[PDB]
């Protein structure tokens, strides 16, 4: 669970990072697809499932919007993300093992764009935060 | 494992422009701060400790050894595997964790050059190297 | 991978006393129930569904295949591997799950004859088999 | 997280299985040490650490004592196992990766002993319960 130091760590980082949220979501989502082909299935209904693609660029905005939401509801991720859990488990039926993957890709992207910002200390708290998000999202699977 | 010429080029490119004294220490410091339980293997702030910096360097050199023998990787590490396994008491899981840290530190070094294709090659290489290490 | 005669002996012995029409459906039934998300590959009750029962049996017959080719596993499943990924779009994590379910069901039938040694050999087998499946 | 039905399933099961707790802990501890050698080191301070051993047998009792505890504190595992967590982290310094391993062995043994009561339904709930237990034990590591 996140401590006060963790919650503060994430808010401080997010305030420097938030402006590039859409860049991060697109790059991250592109990487995931290329590096972990197994995740290409879920976006197969899109015409262009490649790095440039307008759908990827569009969806990346939404994924980061979800993260922005998680940041606001940090004190209670489970209830803040209930609906999204519901949606991924029943409507999209997204295998839960993939949340670990995307989280990894986002950390890499943030590292790529904010190397001076992403210190080991920020890293620990952001990883704890992202795990909690992954955990909140699996809530409604079983 | 199957390697393509492209992958051979990319990994060779990465390791020939890498600065071991910088990446090594940073990658180990991060792992010990992000995954605190690995710290029990250095029973004697973490980012400044010379003994940590030292093994960090050793790790990267140990990898470099694998870059030269991309086709005979399992044999190449058999010994180092036993070292960590039988004597140091390393949980195989700790290798996969260090693996991620090395990737993250490298990404912050190469910035926009750490393209998705480069990530793919670098991760696949660490994968094979981690299996070998957590097999004996 | 390395195999000891003792292991070859248990894995072989385990599969000859096993009734496939029995273990197959129960192992798959359980996996579909304990890990609900794998059910989306059989959308085209669970414990009584014949389609699930049938694939459970096919699973055991495919494992039996690798028992006959212990020193040639990765090659023995290359065809099955591409089917579950290329066409079926089964997440490789799912093999890990079904693996545990088979162990648990088998453990309930062999009772106390399912010793820690038997367990170790049988898990090692599935580990290798799962690697060849989620690899391609 | 555990639902009302998940909680009643675990209690119902524990009510039947509880009497063999000591036997379950001994067998489960033996399998872990054997099937996953990497875990032997934490118990090297014991003279004899083999299936039959009296130390394994004594410790299999405390482990199951811990499960019985979690069962009681099932409404809030995090605060209920704050102690065991603090202990395995700073005192014993056990790698958190191993809790899933012990959980798996406990499941196997229960199938071995109570095949008739360990139904798929019981399995779902006991599994979520053990994931919760492992999660709470990992609580004080970072
Ligand atoms: C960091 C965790 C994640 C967040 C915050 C997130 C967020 C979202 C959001 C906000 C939507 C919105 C669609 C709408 O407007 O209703 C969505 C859709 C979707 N998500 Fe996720 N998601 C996450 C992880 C994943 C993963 C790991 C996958 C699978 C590789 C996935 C697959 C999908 C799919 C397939 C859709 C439907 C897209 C479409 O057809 O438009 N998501 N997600
Ligand atoms: C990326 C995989 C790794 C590689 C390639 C690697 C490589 C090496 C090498 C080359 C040595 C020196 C050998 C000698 O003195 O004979 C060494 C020592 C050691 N390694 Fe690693 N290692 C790796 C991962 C780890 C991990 C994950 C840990 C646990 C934090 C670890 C803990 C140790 C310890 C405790 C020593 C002895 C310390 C010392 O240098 O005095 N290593 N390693
Ligand atoms: C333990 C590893 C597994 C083995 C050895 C195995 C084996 C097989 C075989 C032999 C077929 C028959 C295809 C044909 O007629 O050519 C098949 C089909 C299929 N498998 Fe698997 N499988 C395994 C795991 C899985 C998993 C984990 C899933 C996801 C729950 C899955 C889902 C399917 C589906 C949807 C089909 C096609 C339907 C059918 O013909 O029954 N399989 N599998
Ligand atoms: C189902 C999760 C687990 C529970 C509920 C549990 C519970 C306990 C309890 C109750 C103690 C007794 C100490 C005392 O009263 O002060 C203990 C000690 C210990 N545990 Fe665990 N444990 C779990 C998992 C593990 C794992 C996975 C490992 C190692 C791979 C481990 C290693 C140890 C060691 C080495 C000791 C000290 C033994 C001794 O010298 O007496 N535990 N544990």
């Amino acid at each position: 669970s996140l401590s006060d130091k963790d919650k503060a760590a994430v808010r401080a980082l997010w305030s420097k990072i938030g402006k590039s949220a859409d860049a991060i979501g697109n790059d991250a989502l592109s990487r995931m697809i290329v590096v972990y082909p197994q995740t290409k299935t879920y976006f197969s209904h899109w015409p262009d499932v490649t790095p440039g693609s307008p759908h990827i660029k569009a969806h990346g905005k939404k994924v980061m919007g979800g993260i922005a939401l998680a940041v606001s509801k940090i004190d209670d991720l489970k209830t803040g993300l209930m609906e999204l859990s519901e949606q991924h488990a029943y409507k999209l039926r997204v295998d839960p093992a993939n949340f670990k993957i995307l989280n990894h890709c986002i950390l890499v992207v943030i590292s790529t764009m904010f190397p001076k910002e992403f210190t080991p200390e920020a890293h620990v708290s952001l990883d704890k935060f992202l795990s909690g998000v992954a955990l909140a999202l699996a809530e409604r699977y079983r | 494992v199957e390697w393509t010429d492209k992958e051979r080029s990319i990994i060779s490119d990465i390791f020939s422009h890498m600065d071991y004294d910088d990446i090594g220490p940073k990658a180990l410091s991060r792992c010990l701060i992000v995954y605190p339980w690995t710290q029990r293997h250095f029973s004697g702030a973490i980012i400044g400790n010379a003994n940590v910096a030292a093994h960090g360097i050793k790790v990267l050199h140990g990898l470099d050894r694998g870059v030269k023998n991309m086709d005979n990787i399992a044999a190449t590490y058999a010994d180092l595997s036993t070292l960590h396994s039988e004597k140091l008491h390393v949980d195989p899981d700790n290798f996969k964790l260090l693996s991620d840290c090395i990737t993250i530190v490298l990404a912050a070094k190469m910035g926009h050059a750490f393209t998705a294709e480069t990530q793919g090659a670098f991760q696949k290489f660490l994968a094979v190297v981690v299996s070998a290490l957590g097999k004996q």
